[PDB]
């Protein structure tokens, strides 16, 4: 009889492991493609920023002179 | 006219390490001085009234 419960409760808790681990994999899935998009686009604006600065300091030098 | 990269500044934000902060908000502060300065620094001066000086000289 027992037989059964213990095996049955060990097949319950692999599929139980199994589910799990299978969210925490595919939330890292999720994790590394937001990583990814982030160090696309995101990167350049901290350059850009640094170019946009220069453009508009010779814009007020030139004015001002 | 200027070109001007366009910019989100709360991905700028989330792209900074912690460390370089610091260096983050001085570029955002600069880029902000910068911006308002233009707002009221035009692009030419007023002219110059050359009659109304002509008008009133006394060296040739």
């Amino acid at each position: 009889g027992e037989f059964a419960d213990k095996l049955n409760e060990q097949k319950i808790a692999q599929l139980e492991e199994v589910k799990q681990a299978s969210i925490k994999q595919i939330q890292d899935a999720i994790d590394m493609e937001k990583s990814q998009q982030a160090l696309v686009q995101k990167r350049h604006y901290l350059f850009d920023v640094q170019r946009n600065n220069i453009a508009m300091a010779l814009e007020v030098t030139y004015r001002e002179r | 006219k200027l070109a001007l990269k366009t910019i989100d500044w709360v991905a700028f934000g989330e792209i900074i390490p912690r460390n370089q902060k610091a260096v983050a908000n001085s570029l955002k502060s600069w880029n902000e001085t910068l911006t308002s300065r233009l707002a009221t620094l035009p692009e030419k001066p007023p002219a110059i009234d050359w009659a109304y000086y002509k008008a009133n000289v006394a060296k040739a």
